[PDB]
RNA sequence: CCAGCAUUCAGUUGGGCACUCUAAGGUGACUGCCGGUGACAAACCGGAGGAAGGUGGGGAUGACGUCAAAUCAUCAUGCCCCUUAUGACCUGGGCUACACACGUGCUACAAUGGACAGAACAAAGGGCAGCGAAACCGCGAGGUUAAGCCAAUCCCACAAAUCUGUUCUCAGUUCGGAUCGCAGUCUGCAACUCGACUGCGUGAAGCUGGAAUCGCUAGUAAUCGCGGAUCAGCAUGCCGCG
């Protein structure tokens, strides 16, 4: 079993972590730890101006990072617990 | 057996200091089969010479990333902090010589608009 | 191009299969520098519109090999 | 000519090869970013009102 | 010589023989792979036997003046058919396709 | 502002010094360490080869006719190009020494440098030499401006 | 070249973002989709006064919060308003649109609104004079520990086009500690084409 | 990720949270403390501890205003002007012209080099009509089919300089690689003007450049490759990385 998230924020995320797994061990799942992974990351660079002066940028950086769940046991009441969370739409989880 | 972990410029080295007599093997293979030019042999065995630890300990080697000045660079601290859990009471010789320092001289980041990260391009008038 | 042939548009292999069925006949403007010369071509003569005008050329055994587009000056210089 | 350049590229052209880039927002060829579908200025001005969701400033 | 125009006696096998007109460093190689000569020899110092082998391999090719003809050939085709590469080649300018206000100093 | 001073690198393998390390920190063009090494060790053994001796003895006794006494500063009053004679540090004659042997010893001419920085030494421990008078010449000019201090 | 846009400077490190949901292929179009919902949100509620819009793609479900400091123009019945708003965005996106509205206390703290009452004196011809200090002591009997307004451009006089302030209290734009709002708003003069800055500091968190 | 534990062509199979690394939260550096200084103040000088010492290196941040500096061609735009045309559509041309100067960039004028072979070493970024392995075939650029990968899993990607041999011997040459011919490959409706890159040939100019000028305080100077935006296609360009 696989979960994967991956978000913008570390303060929703982080607050989306444990809303997952303290829920999932209620049931005795057996999950693994709130693994995390290297960011993927992406550099945007645009000149300042409008018009002119190519040689002053303004760079602009977007942030993606990500943890990851796994869980040992099925467990299908956590089935119906995992089908059933509810979060702010910025984490988008996927199993 | 003493433990140790070596970075100098963007590598990484894992020291660990069995007893031995001074063997040097760099994730199985040897100084000379991996590393040329004895003026950073004689450097990364600059922790040993000065305290007399000669011929009497192994070296396991993990050698990782970056190129071979800085990956040998990772070894000549992470050689010295491996020996350095053997007796703190060199320790003050050691760090008198540096050789503890983990140098910060990470390679400074491009500027935009600046060729080389302090290189101003052209100027004319 | 490789292999897939010398390229010709469809309305330039149209005319002059119609020119060689019969009997050559009048130039024919053709704004289709970008195709090639067929073997087939040879003494047709036509119009190559170089960028103002119909400039009329003329096709011989020797000019074969290459495309329209080597006869339009579309670069005067004194 | 803004509003044809507007409709010809959305029309569709005689060849695939003559689909090109603009923004539907300020709409002007020459940088329209392949992953926004937005300009350059346009990148700018929409980034600083809290839209744009994942970019901010850079500095590492 | 072969070619009619002489290589230096003192140089390499390979290399004495790029000073051909038409033979250049790789169409030198596939002769002396016929050829097997080990290609670092005194040049002054050969058999005809050898050089013999060397003879004919070039008699194959287009070597001397058939190669100085078929471009030349090919300079007075496309001129006298107009064909707007030969005006390049006519007037004394870049011919394979670049600007013409920047140097181009190889024809004025 | 005020002094600054700046780092460097003890030892050697062979010729166990430290004014050494600093002549491999010369000649190296673009970054090349060890490419230099190459030019160095090699021309060492024929200088302990070539004349039967150690090398080091050779290399600071050929220094000391290179290692100069006084530089020559300037002054402009309209146009007058007035000099100052400059007593040189024993910082100085370290540094300006080395300069005056690798210039000179790439600007000879002969089959590598391994033998060009051979012979120069040579001219330098037998003082008989090009880059040797540019000590000299230094002297002449210290010895004309010798009236200002 | 003058000062960077303060919003922009804090977006993420302290204030959070309006546009959040995550990217999967069609990244630009969500933003084209949602960019014509704040065009067409503050094109029939301007006269509403609406402020700032957060927009969730909430799968094949778009939340929209609304600040706007008062429901009674925009709810109207309660059911009368909302149900013309979602059966137009509805039409617009093609997916479900979930709307809820939030009420903003003291009006007089908001830029995008507070600097929207300026261009609407400006468009009804009142001069700055009267315009910025009454705007001021709205902002600072409501509680401010720093408001800057400034008007720039022609005064609808002639030629002469210069920006003007007037201000009082701490505005600190390089304490990177803020909440410091910030928006401006264009108004359309007789004599061409007024721009307002307005930007209030409110103070900063430790 | 692999130390210990065997199995392995191989972190592969197990197995493991040590170490590395990943990314959240603390912690730490404050002239805090020791000495000397001046006034005793701020502060300066030295020493200690410490991974790090005097705002640790760098970023982002650019006061009031200056130049009526720049943009009606990003957008918005008052005013003026146009309208079976200054608007819209298509083909094709041109933006790439070239007697000649100028900035701005690379490749070079060689022996610290050239050529061949062997050996070993990165960081960051990118990938869904998108990457394309392996495989076979082409001298090759590549073609062919195609595993695997919506990605720390798979691919781009075998880094180059380096090191060690071999050969080269100081000359316009085994340096130069333009210019140019022929033969090719890709993308695309289409490479003529007007693409890139190989394959073969050809092999000039130049042998450190006049007056004058330009950059740089330590991982910088120079040097060597690589990634990406941009794009069907195209970089000596610019960002960014070791």
């Amino acid at each position: 079993i696989r979960i994967r998230l991956k978000a913008y924020d570390h303060r929703i995320l982080d607050q989306s972590a444990e809303k997952i797994v303290e829920t999932a061990k209620r049931s005795g799942a057996s999950v693994s730890g709130p693994i995390p992974l290297p960011t993927e990351k992406s550099v945007y660079t645009i000149l300042r101006a409008v018009h002119k002066y190519k040689d002053s940028r303004e760079q602009f950086e977007m942030r993606t990072h990500k943890r990851l769940i796994d869980i040992v046991n099925p467990t299908p009441q956590t089935v119906d617990a995992l089908m059933r969370l509810d979060l702010p739409s910025g984490v988008d989880i996927e199993i | 057996q003493y433990y140790g972990t070596g970075r100098r410029k963007s590598s990484v080295a894992r020291v660990r200091l069995v007893p031995g007599e001074g063997r040097i093997v760099v994730n199985n293979r040897e100084i000379s089969e991996h590393i040329p030019s004895a003026a950073l042999i004689e450097d990364i065995k600059q922790p040993l010479t000065l305290t007399e630890t000669a011929g009497t300990y192994d070296v396991l080697v993990n050698v990782h990333g970056g190129g071979l000045s800085g990956q040998a660079g990772a070894i000549r601290h992470g050689i010295a902090r491996a020996l350095l859990e053997a007796d703190p009471e060199y320790r003050t010789t050691l760090k008198r010589a540096g050789l503890l320092t983990r140098d910060a001289r990470m390679k400074e980041r491009k500027k935009y608009g600046l060729k080389g990260a302090r290189r101003a391009p052209q100027f004319s008038k | 191009s490789l292999k897939k042939g010398p390229f010709v548009d469809g309305h330039l292999m149209t005319k002059i299969e119609k020119l060689n069925e019969t009997d050559k006949k009048q130039v024919v403007k053709t704004w289709s520098r970008r195709s090639t010369i067929f073997p087939q071509f040879i003494g047709h003569t036509i119009a190559v519109y170089d960028g103002r005008k119909h400039v009329p050329v003329f096709i011989s055994e020797d000019m074969v090999g290459h495309k329209l587009g080597e006869f339009a000056p579309t670069r005067t210089y004194k | 000519a803004k509003k044809s350049m507007i409709a010809k590229q959305q029309r569709t052209p005689k060849f695939k090869v003559q689909e090109y880039t603009r923004c539907e927002r300020c709409g002007r060829p020459h940088s329209v970013i392949r992953k926004f579908k937005l300009c350059r200025i346009c990148f700018r001005e929409l980034a600083y009102k809290g839209q744009i969701p994942g970019v901010k400033k850079a500095s590492w | 010589r072969i070619a009619g125009v002489d290589i230096p006696r003192d140089k390499r096998v390979v290399i004495s023989l790029t000073y051909i007109f038409g033979i250049g460093r790789t169409t030198a190689q596939q002769v002396l792979k016929e050829a097997g000569v080990s290609e670092d020899t005194r040049v002054r110092d050969l058999t005809e036997e050898e050089l013999g082998k060397i003879r004919d391999i070039i008699d194959k090719l287009k070597v001397e003046g058939d190669l100085r003809r078929e471009v030349s050939l090919n300079i007075k085709r496309l001129i006298e058919i107009g064909s707007y590469r030969g005006i390049r080649h006519r007037r004394g300018l870049p011919v394979r396709g670049q600007n013409s206000k920047n140097n181009a100093r190889t024809r004025k | 502002k005020g002094p600054v001073a700046k780092r460097d690198v003890l030892p050697d393998p062979i010729y166990n010094s430290k004014l050494v390390s600093r002549l491999i920190n010369k000649m190296m063009i673009d970054g090349k360490k060890g490419k230099s090494q190459t030019i160095l060790y090699k021309s060492f053994d024929i200088i302990k080869e070539r004349t039967g001796n150690d090398a080091m003895e050779v290399f600071e006794q050929a220094l000391k006719n290179i290692m100069p006494v006084l530089e020559v500063k300037a002054r402009r009053v309209g146009g007058a190009n007035y000099q100052v004679p400059v007593e040189v540090r024993p910082e100085r004659r370290t540094t300006l020494g080395l300069r005056w042997l690798v210039n000179y010893a790439r600007l000879r001419g002969e089959k590598t440098m391994e033998e060009r920085l051979a012979n120069e030494i040579l001219d330098a421990a037998n003082n008989t030499g090009a880059a040797v008078k540019k000590r000299e010449d230094t002297h002449k000019m210290a010895e004309a401006n010798k009236a200002f201090a | 070249g003058q000062k960077v846009n303060p919003v922009g400077l804090r977006i993420g490190v302290i204030r959070d973002w309006e546009s959040k949901w995550y990217a999967g292929k069609d990244y630009a179009d969500f933003l084209h989709e949602d960019l014509k919902i704040r065009e067409y949100i503050s094109k029939r509620l301007s006269d509403a006064s609406v402020s700032k819009v957060e927009i969730e793609r909430a799968a094949n479900r778009v939340n929209i919060t609304i600040h706007t400091a008062k429901p009674g123009m925009v709810i109207g019945k309660g059911g009368s308003e909302v149900e013309a708003l979602r059966k137009a965005l509805n039409s617009l996106t093609g997916k479900r649109v979930h709307i809820n509205i939030l009420e903003i206390k003291r009006a007089d703290l908001d830029a995008q609104l507070v600097a929207d009452n300026i261009a609407r004196q400006l468009e009804n011809r009142v001069s700055f004079r009267r315009a910025q200090k009454q705007q001021i002591q709205r902002t600072m009997r409501a509680g401010a520990q720093g408001v800057k307004t400034m008007v720039s451009g022609r005064l609808g006089g002639a030629d002469i086009a210069r920006s003007e302030y007037y201000s009082e209290g701490t505005v600190p734009l390089h304490t990177l500690r803020a909440d410091i709002d910030y928006a401006t708003s264009e108004a359309d003069t007789t004599y061409g084409k007024l721009g307002v800055k307005v930007w209030i500091y409110r103070g900063e968190v430790l």
